[PDB]
């Protein structure tokens, strides 16, 4: 990750900030409804639209994300704890956490297309990557 | 694959409404920016040497034009996917030899393209729809690799 | 997909050598240890706790036998392999829900496997034509998500 | 991210590798070109008939760089940092070939020792070798 890179990140989750709850639920329930096979992980999940777990869960997702971004020099230390839920216990697969990061992707460029730039998309591209190979560590 | 009524709906409802031009010059803007060895697919192209020089290249803009608009010939004919990309298909993976990870990626960034085109109005039915569509239109474009 | 008069030759004359048996469990025990992701699919099988938990589980090397003999219905017949599957499909697409990308992973496992049992006779020719054997097999299994 | 174990099982089965370093790189590139015929387009400047005195030099460097990336394990991106620059700059590699040059890898070890092949040893391998492609891929 490139100081640009780092910059641009940080620059759209000024945005993103003030609306976890809100981000995290749309950009899971687009998760659900564009890949169903991803409902697996979540059987103890009510995953009708707008239940209170998906918030809730929505919250927590982005909000991990907003303290990886306020730690962005070491993601890795910042995220430790979640590696072992997802590699170890939940067993996610790999390919789930690119269709999770393509529908944030998506959530930010319906709430803030100026924003999401070429080269911000190229920057958050790159950062989601590095998350998602944290949490399969 | 089988396409349901709402799907067709949402298909169709939105394509009229793409800017062919400008959302195809950008798809394939991101794709050089965001993934930049796809550049090495396009040296005919001239100037691909910033995000500037690509976004501002006659060639990467008429090109992406011309990929949308094939986009849109899966639209009018949807149950006809494979035949209409058979030919496009010899072209790339016979003779060009891209590989058909890439043919996901572009089609990854033309949801986000329209994503942004079309702000709320890109609901999560409307994602999971198009989002068929290209993963269906990267599928006929493999063929001929088996 | 053309098979070659060699290519032919190549995978039905290693396939008269190979011990399913052993082949097949040494396979299907690689795949969990190496990619413990794909563990999600068998808690059926019970201890999967460790390597040498994996390797000694029964049901694991019961189940790697089945799934090598399935790959040497392939190897009888290479120009019918789309329909031998197609039932295997149906359980993995539409059932399993297995990400097509673990079927590369298991084929690519395999080959090192044979590697590892004929040593040099797993010539760079051979090799080709065993990848593409389990390219066109994991094709075929993919099938009915498409 | 290599473990304590992981990076034991790597240098361990190094220690055969180390030696070879032409005769297995030679191996493991002949076998990408026939396996993945496409992965010849990078090299239009080779001769690239077996045996060639090209690959057998090639070869040797290839291999010499993985010794050097397992000598360094614990800082990989610091080892290969110029090596990043030809591949992801210059060359456009696309990322999908670390893996099949790592495939054709494992194979050559498989064929040669197959015994220090245990699946343990490919698990380790096989993360070495991912993180060596994500080093050369990070432009
Ligand atoms: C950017 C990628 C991701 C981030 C930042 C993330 C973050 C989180 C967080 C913060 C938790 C809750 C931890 C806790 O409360 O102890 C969690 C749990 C969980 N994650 Fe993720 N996650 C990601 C990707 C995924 C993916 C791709 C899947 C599967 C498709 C998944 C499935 C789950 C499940 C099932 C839980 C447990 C939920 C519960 O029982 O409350 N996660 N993740
Ligand atoms: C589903 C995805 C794609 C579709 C529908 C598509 C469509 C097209 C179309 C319609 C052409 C027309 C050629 C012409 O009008 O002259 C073309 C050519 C071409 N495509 Fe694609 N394409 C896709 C993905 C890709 C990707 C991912 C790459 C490379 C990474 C690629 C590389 C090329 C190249 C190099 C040409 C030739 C351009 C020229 O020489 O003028 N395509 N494609
Ligand atoms: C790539 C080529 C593959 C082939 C040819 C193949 C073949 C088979 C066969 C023959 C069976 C026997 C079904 C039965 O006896 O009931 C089976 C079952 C099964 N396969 Fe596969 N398989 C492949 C890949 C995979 C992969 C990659 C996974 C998971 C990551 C997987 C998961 C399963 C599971 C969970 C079962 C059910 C086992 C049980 O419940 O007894 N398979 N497969
Ligand atoms: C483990 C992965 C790899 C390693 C360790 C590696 C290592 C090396 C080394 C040491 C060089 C020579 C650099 C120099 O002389 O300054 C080189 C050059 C090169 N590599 Fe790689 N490489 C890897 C993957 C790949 C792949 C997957 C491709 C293409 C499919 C590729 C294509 C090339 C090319 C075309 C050159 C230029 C060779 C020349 O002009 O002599 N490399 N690599």
């Amino acid at each position: 990750l490139s100081a640009a890179d780092k910059n641009n990140v940080k620059g759209i989750f000024t945005k993103i900030a003030g609306h976890a709850e809100e981000y995290g639920a749309e950009t899971l329930e687009r998760m659900f409804i564009t890949y169903p096979p991803t409902k697996t992980y979540f059987p103890h999940f009510d995953l009708s639209h707008g239940s209170a777990q998906i918030k809730g869960h929505g919250k927590k997702v982005v909000a991990a994300l907003i303290e990886a971004a306020n730690h962005i020099d070491d993601i890795a230390g910042t995220l430790s704890k979640l590696s072992d839920l997802h590699a170890h216990k939940l067993r996610v697969d790999p390919v789930n956490f690119k269709l999770l990061g393509q529908c944030f992707l998506v959530v930010v460029a319906i709430h803030h297309p100026a924003a999401l730039t070429p080269e911000v998309h190229a920057s958050l591209d790159k950062f989601l990557c590095a998350v998602g190979t944290v949490l399969t560590a | 694959v089988h396409w349901s009524a709402e799907e067709k709906q949402l298909i169709t409802g939105l394509w009229g409404k793409v800017n062919v031009a400008d959302c195809g010059a950008e798809a394939l803007a991101r794709l050089l920016i965001v993934y930049p060895w796809t550049q090495r697919f396009f040296a005919s192209f001239g100037n691909l040497s910033s995000p500037t020089a690509i976004l501002g290249n006659p060639m990467v803009r008429a090109h992406g034009k011309k990929v949308l608009t094939s986009f849109g010939d899966a639209v009018k004919n949807l149950d006809n996917i494979k035949n209409t990309f058979s030919q496009l298909s010899e072209l790339h993976c016979d003779k060009l030899h891209v590989d058909p990870e890439n043919f996901r990626l572009l089609g990854d960034i033309l949801i986000i393209v329209l994503a942004a085109h079309f702000s709320k109005d890109f609901t999560p039915e409307c994602q999971a729809a198009w989002q068929k569509l290209v993963r269906v239109v990267a599928h006929a474009l493999a063929r001929k690799y088996h």
